[PDB]
C-alpha cells in the first residue's frame, strides 16, 4: 500500500518536474493512499469531498507488438479462435504461442491447438464478459469474449489500457483527509515504460464552496518487482 | 586439474561447461604439436612453480614460458585476435617456446547468476 | 613486440580527449539556410569540422561562434541555438520550450534588438529566481548608439553585461560581444573570484582593430558609461545595476565577480543542506532519545553557522553580526500555531561580496633636497 | 533567572578515515553528573614580564564524557574516527565542533569512554 | 493555505528588510489551483486599540508579465434541451496548421453536460437535462489551452453575458475578516489558462476601525508566480 | 535497556616463550568489582596547533585483574609467558586479543594480580 | 590480506552455525559445529589500457 | 596539426609506447588495494597513488631522451582506476586507465639571417 | 582525512649490485613517532656578502627510520644494496625515490634501522 | 592589544628563478609557539683590540618557521625558488624583505620548515 502525502500549498521530490514516484509490476492490483491532511485541516471546514478526477498519460510507452481481439459468443455454446493473424512477425521468427496459466480465462477454459488454434467453452450457465492473456513468442496480449444470453447480443467493453484506476473503488475518509483509490497494471504493460497519473481533488468550506488540488505521480512499469 | 581441448573455435567453444576444478588449455585445429605434449609441460610446470608458494599466476612470458616445446617458429598463430578475444570472456588458457597467458579455469558462472 | 600479452593496450591518437567539459555558454544568432540544421534547436556543436553548414554559412552566429571557437582553446562545451530569419530583425522568441532545463552558464545573443534583449534578461531572471531548482545562467549581450541612446537603451538588469559601443567603432559589434563572453567563460568556470579587466586578464585576443588617435567614448562619455552601467572596453566588467527595489546604492551586485561566486555559494549549500535529508527532527519536545539519529532546529541553526563560519573570506566576506545575518526559522515559530506543519522552514543569510582592490589615487608631489 | 545548568542533548558524528564511512548523527547519554568542559580561544597566552605577554597559536579543545552505544565499535571512541560532536545545555546555549580528532585516548572499560577532542574551532550560539 | 503576517507600520522593519525587500511578498500558484489565504493585521491593528477590522477590503489584480495567449477563446449559446454544435478550429490563429490536435482535457470538463469531440475541430455538447444556467470546459489546441462557454438560457431569451474568466482572479463574495483575532481570509484562484512564468501583482487595501468609527487605511502588494507543477 | 555492566566469562591461555608448551584456556574469577579496561585504536594522536594532529603507530593495550589460579605458577602471570585473553560482559560483548605480552609487571601478593597486556590488536564482536 | 581480501561485512559472512541445542544429555556425541565463510581471492594487477596524446608546443 | 608531420616523431612515437609498455609491465599481478589504501606490514603491492607517483617518476627520468619538458606534469598524467570512468556497477576490480601526453623534443632550424653590410 | 600528519605506507624495493637480484616492493613500518624527513632542492646555498649566494650543485636528500623486515638480510639496509623507496603521508602527499644509496651507515640493533638515502631527485605529488 | 607579542600576518611570494613564473602572495601560520629572528644591519662588526673594532660588510638575515602549504611544492621552501617574504606582528610592526634567498637548507619532514632567508636588507615600519 502506497501512503504519499500531499504539500500544504505554502511555496516550502521535485525530481523532473513536479510529480511524484510509484514502482508498479505488470499484473499486480495495488493500492495508493494520499493524506491531504496537511493541506486540508487549516482550511477549516467539512474535510474533501468524493469529487476526484482521474487522468492517465503516457511518457514511454513501447508501442505493443501484438495486437487484441474481440468476440460474441453465445451461452452453453463452444468458440473456436485463431492466434495466427495477431503477430504480425515482421521478421521470420517461430510463431510458439502461450496461454499463461495465471492470466487464464474467468468462467471457462480454453484449448490452446498446435497452430495458433484455440477452443473456449464457456462454462455453463453464464452470461457476460471474459479475458484471457496470451503471450506469443515473449510478447504479451489479450483476447476478450462476449458470452450472450442467446435472445440478441451484447455491448462492447473497452480493451483494458496498460495502466488504469478501477472506475469505481475510490473513497475519501473527511474525518482524517484521507483519499484511498487502487491502481490496475496490465499484464500487457512493457517493463520500462513510464505513465503520468495526475489527480485533481477538491476539498470543502463550511459554506459550501469548492478548494482545487492538483498533483501527479509517475508510474514506472518495472519488471521482477 | 589440467586438459587440453582442440578444434576450431566452435567445438572448442562448446566443449566446455562451468566446471571450475579444471583449466581447459585451447588449441587450435592447425596447432602444429602433439596436444599430450603442451598439457603436460603447462601442468608440470604450474605445480612445480605453486609449492612453497601459491599465489603465483603462472601468465605471460616471463612465468609460463613453457620451456621444452620448441615450436617451430612460424609467421602466423592458430586462435587470432577475434576469436582470442572471444573465448577470454569464456574461460580458457589460450597459448601463444610458446608462453602461457589468462591462466584462467573453466569457471563462468554459480548456480544462475552468471557474472 | 612486447605489447602481444595483452597486458598493456595502447591507444596512440593525437586528437584525444580527457577534459571534464563544464562551461556551457550558449550562443544565439539569425541564421542562413545553407547550414543544413533543424532552427530552433539547441545544438551542443564540436569543434569547426561540423561548420557553415550547420548552422549558416557568412551569418552573424558564423562569425560570432569562429570568434568564440577561437578565443578559448579549450574548457567549455560549446552550444549553438540557430535561431532563424523571417527595421526587420525577425527576433520575436518566447522559447523557454526549446531551451530549457538543461541549463547554461554563459549566453551571448548577437542582436541589438532591444525586445530579444530583454526577453533572454527575463529567461535568465526566471532562471534564477527562488524556484528550487536552479542553475544561476549569465548572459553578455552588446549594445551601440551614442551616449544618449546607449543609456536610454537601458535598465536595471543585473543578469547581464550589456557591452557600449559608439558609432565609429571599427570591428563590427556583436563580434567583440562573442569573444568576451567566451573569455569570460573558459576563464572564470571553475574558479568564480576571478574578475575578467585590466590588459592581462581579459585583452580580447581575436579582434585586431585598426589603431587610431581618436578612440572612441572620450573620458567623460567613459565615466558616464562605467558609473551607468556598460562595460565600455577591456576595463570594469560590471554588470549594470545601478539600483535596487527602492534605494538606488546597492554596491554588492555590481561586479560580475560578486555575481559568479554568489551562484557558487548558492549551489554549494544546496550541495551541502542534502546531508539534513532524513535524520528526522525533533520540534515539540527537542529532546532526541538516545540510539535515534535526530536533529533539534536548534542544533540545524548550529551547524548552518558553523559552516558559514569555514567558506568565510573565500565565499562570503566577513558576516558582521553572526548573530543576525543567519537566520533559521521554523514553520511554527513564525506562524501562530493553527497553520503550521512540521518539516518547514525557513532561511536567511546575508551575501557579502569578498572586498576587492580598486583605484589607488596618488599624489607625488616632488620638491628639491 | 539562569535556568539550572546542565547538558540535554549530544549528538556524535562518526566518519573512519580509511574506509570513508559516515555514521551518524547518533545521540548519547551523560554518564554521570560531570559536564563537558570547553575552551574557545584558539591562542594561548604566557605571562612575560611588566604586563606583557606572548600570544601564539593553539587549538580549541574539549572534554566529553558519554556511555558508548553499543553499535558503534569502541575503536572509535579511542580515536580510530574523526568526530563532529554537538551539544546543547538547558540554557539554550549549543556547541558545535566539526572535523575534530580525539587526541591522548584514555582507557575505557567498554561503557563510558572519556574523549579528550581537538579542533581548530569551536562556535557558539548564545541563547537569545 | 498561505498565511502572511503584514507589517506594522511602526519604526523598524520586518522580513528580510536586511538588504531591502522584494517590496511584494510572494504566492506561487499553479494553473487550476483554488487555495486560501489568510492575512493577520495583529503587527497593526492591535496597538491601534479599538475595534478592529471591517468589511470594506478592496483588491486589484495588475499583470507585470503576460505572455499573451496564443489561442483565444469563444462564446457560445443555446436554448435548454436542444443540443449544442461547435467548431473548434477559428480560435487559433496559426502560422501553419501543422498537426493542431483537438484536445478536451477530462480535469476541466464541462459541469453540467458532456461534450463528444468531432475528428476535425467539432465538438457536440449536449446539457443536462433539466437545467439552465453557464457552463464551460476548457480546450487544448496543439497545447496552447482556451475555455469555451455554452451558457444555457431557460429559452426565455438569454443570460446576459458570462464575463470570461481571468487567469488569476478573486472570486467576488468568499472572503472575511475577524474582528476578534485581526484576520482576513480571501480564496485565490487561478485559471487553467494562466502561462507557466507569468507574474502577477495583487494589491490588498484593507481598512481598520478606531473606538468612535473613523477610519485607518493600510496597502500592501503580492507577486504571483504562476509555475507548473507547484 | 542496557542491561548491567560486569564481566561474565574471562579466558586465559598460557604458552611459554621457551619451551613453548601451551596450557589453557582456563576460565578466571574477577577478585573485586571493577573491571577491565581497554584501548582498541592502534594509532595514539597527539595535539598539534591549530587544529592539526600527529597520528603516529602504537599498541592495542589491555588491564585485567584476575584471581591467581593455584595451578599455573605466578611467573605466568608477572610477564613471563604469553598469554591470549578473552573477556565477555554481560551485554553481550567479547573482546579477544592474541599474542599478547604482560608488560611492566607489578608487585603482587600472591592471590590477585593486575596484568598489563599488550598486544598488536583487540577485536570486538557488539552484541547482535 | 595474504591469504583473500578485506571483508566487506565481517559479522555477515563468518557464521558459527552450531547445533548443540539439539544434542540431549542422554547421550554425549558432540561435534558438529560447522563453519562456513565467504571467499573473494585478493585482487590483482590486470588490463592497464593507456592512451597516450602526442603533441607539440 | 603537425604533431605527426615528422616523421622521426612517428618513429620515437612507437619507441616511447612499447617502452612504456616495459616499464608498466612490472605492474602485473602484483596485488593492489584501491578500498583502504593501507597496505599491510608485509605485503607486496600498490595503491592507484603509489602508482600514479612512479609513473610520474619514469616521466621525469626519460625526459630528454623520449619527452621534452613537461607542462603542469598534473594535467598530462592521470590514472583513473576502473570504477571511476565506467557505468558504476560495471568495472571490473584490476584495471586501470592512465592516458599522458609526450610533447617530443625540439630540434633546429629556421636560421633567418639578416645580414647587413652597411658601412664607415 | 585531512589534518593529519603521519605516513601511512612506506614501500622499500631492494637490487643488489652485485648478482642483479631485485627484493620487492616489500612494505614497512615506522618503529617510532619520528617521521621521514626530505630534502628536494638539488641546489645548495652559502651565503656570501650583501645579499648575494653562491649557488652550487648538490644531492637530495632523505632520513627514513624502518623496523628491519625479518626476510630481508641486515646488509641491505647498511648501504650494500640499491635501493628504490617510495612514501605516502595521511595528507595524500607521496615521495619517490629511485636507485637511491644508502650513505654513511650507523649502527643498528637488528630491529629498527635508520637509512640516510641519498639520491639525484625526488619527486612529489602534491595532494589535489 | 598593544601589549601581546607575536607574529599575526605572514605573507610569502615564491618565483622560480627558471622558468620565471610567480606564486603569491600567499599567507602562512606559525608551526609553534616559537617566533622568526631578524637582523637587519647589513655590517656585522668584529672586536679589535682597546676598544676599536673592524666593520666589515654582510647580510640582513631572517629566520622562519611556517607550515608548508600543501599547493606550493616542498623545493620552493627547500631554496629552489626565490622568496618576497612580510611579517606583522601585533604591535604593529611589519618588517619586509624582497629577493630573498633560502640559504643553508635544513631537512625538514614535510610539513613544518624552517627557512633561513638572506637578503640585502630588511625594512621596518616602526608601528606608529
Amino acid at each position: 500500500m502506497y501512503f504519499f502525502s500531499v504539500d500544504p500549498r505554502n511555496g516550502a521530490v521535485c525530481g523532473s518536474c513536479c510529480c511524484e514516484s510509484i514502482s508498479a509490476r505488470p499484473g499486480e492490483v495495488n493500492g495508493v493512499m494520499v493524506s491531504y491532511a496537511a493541506w486540508s485541516a487549516p482550511l477549516r471546514g467539512h474535510g474533501l469531498t468524493n469529487k476526484t478526477t482521474f487522468e492517465i498519460d503516457g511518457v514511454s510507452v513501447t508501442p505493443p507488438k501484438v495486437s487484441n481481439a474481440f468476440g460474441r459468443t453465445k451461452v452453453g455454446v463452444v468458440f473456436e479462435g485463431t492466434l495466427s493473424d495477431l503477430f504480425p512477425n515482421p521478421e521470420g521468427e517461430q510463431v510458439e504461442y502461450e496461454i499463461s496459466e495465471l492470466n487464464g480465462p474467468s468462467n471457462g477454459v480454453v484449448e490452446l491447438g498446435a497452430n495458433g488454434a484455440f477452443t473456449y467453452t464457456p462454462g455453463a450457465l453464464f452470461t457476460g464478459v471474459d479475458r484471457f492473456w496470451f503471450s506469443i513468442n515473449g510478447n504479451i496480449g489479450e483476447y476478450v469474449i462476449s458470452v450472450d444470453p442467446t435472445t440478441s447480443e451484447l455491448p462492447q467493453p473497452p480493451f483494458t489500457t496498460p495502466v488504469y484506476v478501477p472506475a469505481a473503488r475510490r473513497s475519501v475518509d473527511p474525518r482524517t483527509h484521507v483519499l484511498k483509490f487502487v491502481l490496475g497494471v496490465s499484464p500487457a504493460a512493457i517493463p520500462g515504460d513510464v505513465y503520468r497519473l495526475t489527480v485533481r481533488q477538491v476539498a470543502i468550506d463550511c459554506d459550501g464552496n469548492e478548494f482545487v488540488h492538483i498533483s501527479c505521480y509517475d508510474i514506472s512499469i518495472g519488471s521482477c518487482g | 586439474g589440467y586438459v587440453f581441448n582442440k578444434g576450431t573455435l566452435g567445438q572448442v567453444l562448446a566443449d566446455g561447461d562451468n566446471s571450475a576444478e579444471l583449466s581447459r588449455l585451447a588449441l587450435p585445429t592447425t596447432y602444429p604439436v602433439l596436444p599430450y605434449l603442451t598439457n603436460a609441460a603447462y601442468g608440470a610446470l604450474s605445480a612445480c612453480s605453486t609449492c612453497n608458494n601459491p599465489e603465483l599466476n603462472i601468465q605471460g612470458q616471463t612465468f609460463g614460458l613453457l620451456s621444452c616445446i620448441n615450436m617451430p617458429e612460424s609467421c602466423t598463430p592458430g586462435w587470432t585476435f577475434g576469436e582470442v578475444t572471444q573465448l577470454q570472456a569464456n574461460g580458457f588458457v589460450v597459448s601463444g617456446s610458446p608462453y602461457i597467458y589468462n591462466d584462467v579455469t573453466n569457471y563462468l558462472r554459480d548456480e544462475k547468476n552468471r557474472p | 613486440d612486447a605489447l602481444s600479452d595483452g597486458f598493456v593496450r595502447l591507444c596512440i591518437d593525437p586528437s584525444l580527449n580527457f577534459f571534464g567539459e563544464g562551461c556551457k555558454i550558449l550562443v544565439e544568432g539569425q541564421m542562413t539556410d545553407d547550414g543544413s540544421a533543424t532552427p530552433d534547436a539547441v545544438t551542443c556543436v564540436t569543434s569547426e569540422l561540423d561548420i557553415i553548414e550547420r548552422f549558416g554559412q557568412g551569418s552573424v552566429l558564423t562569425e560570432s561562434l569562429r570568434k568564440v571557437f577561437c578565443t578559448c582553446k579549450s574548457g567549455v562545451s560549446v552550444y549553438a541555438l540557430p535561431r532563424e530569419d523571417a527595421s526587420v530583425n525577425p527576433t520575436p522568441n518566447d522559447y523557454a520550450t526549446v531551451v530549457n532545463e538543461c541549463c547554461f552558464a554563459v549566453y551571448v545573443l548577437s542582436s541589438d534588438d532591444t525586445d530579444w534583449q530583454e526577453n533572454l534578461r527575463d529567461w535568465i531572471r526566471s532562471a534564477w529566481d527562488c524556484s528550487k531548482p536552479q542553475c544561476f545562467g549569465h548572459g553578455y549581450v552588446f549594445n551601440k548608439g551614442t551616449l544618449g541612446q546607449v543609456l536610454a537603451d537601458g535598465d536595471n538588469s543585473a543578469e547581464l553585461s550589456r557591452l557600449a559601443l559608439p558609432t565609429t567603432y571599427p570591428v563590427l559589434p556583436y563580434l567583440t560581444n562573442a569573444a568576451y563572453g567566451a573569455l569570460s567563460a573558459c576563464s572564470t568556470c571553475n574558479n568564480p573570484e576571478l574578475n575578467i579587466q585590466g590588459q592581462t586578464f581579459g585583452l580580447l585576443s581575436c579582434i585586431n582593430m585598426p589603431e587610431s588617435c581618436t578612440p572612441g567614448w572620450t573620458f567623460g562619455e567613459v565615466t558616464q558609461l562605467q558609473a551607468n552601467g556598460f562595460v565600455v572596453s577591456i576595463y570594469n566588467d560590471v554588470t549594470n545595476y545601478l539600483r535596487d527595489e527602492k534605494n538606488r546604492p546597492n554596491a554588492t551586485f555590481r561586479d560580475a565577480s560578486s555575481r559568479r561566486l554568489a551562484a557558487a555559494t548558492g549551489v554549494a549549500l544546496a550541495e551541502f543542506l542534502q546531508q539534513f535529508n532524513g535524520l528526522a527532527v525533533f520540534t515539540k519536545n527537542t529532546n532526541i532519545r538516545t540510539g535515534i539519529i535526530g536533529t533539534n532546529p536548534r542544533l540545524m541553526l548550529g551547524k548552518i553557522r558553523k559552516w558559514a563560519q569555514d567558506n568565510v573570506g573565500t565565499l562570503f566576506s566577513e558576516f558582521d553580526n553572526i548573530n543576525e545575518d543567519i537566520q533559521l526559522l521554523t514553520d511554527f515559530e513564525v506562524q501562530p500555531k493553527c497553520v503550521g506543519q512540521p518539516g518547514i522552514f525557513h532561511l536567511n543569510m546575508r551575501y557579502r561580496p569578498p572586498v576587492r582592490g580598486a583605484r589607488i589615487n596618488v599624489n607625488m608631489a616632488p620638491a628639491l633636497f | 533567572c539562569n535556568k539550572q545548568n546542565g547538558v540535554k542533548n549530544i549528538l556524535i558524528t562518526f566518519t573512519d578515515c580509511d574506509t570513508q564511512e559516515v555514521i551518524g548523527p547518533i545521540s548519547h547519554e551523560q554518564p554521570d553528573d560531570t559536564l563537558p568542559t570547553y575552551k574557545n580561544c584558539a591562542w594561548t597566552n604566557t605571562a612575560l614580564t611588566n604586563g606583557y605577554v606572548q600570544r601564539s597559536a593553539s587549538n580549541a579543545t574539549m572534554t566529553l564524557p558519554v556511555v558508548r552505544d553499543l553499535r558503534v565499535p569502541l575503536a572509535f571512541y579511542q580515536g580510530c574516527a574523526q568526530v563532529d560532536v554537538q551539544v546543547e545545555k538547558f540554557d539554550g546555549t549549543v556547541m558545535t565542533l566539526t572535523e575534530g580528532a580525539v587526541v591522548e585516548p584514555e582507557e575505557s572499560d567498554g561503557r563510558s569512554v572519556t574523549m579528550n577532542i581537538v579542533a581548530s574551532e569551536i562556535d557558539e550560539l548564545l541563547p537569545p
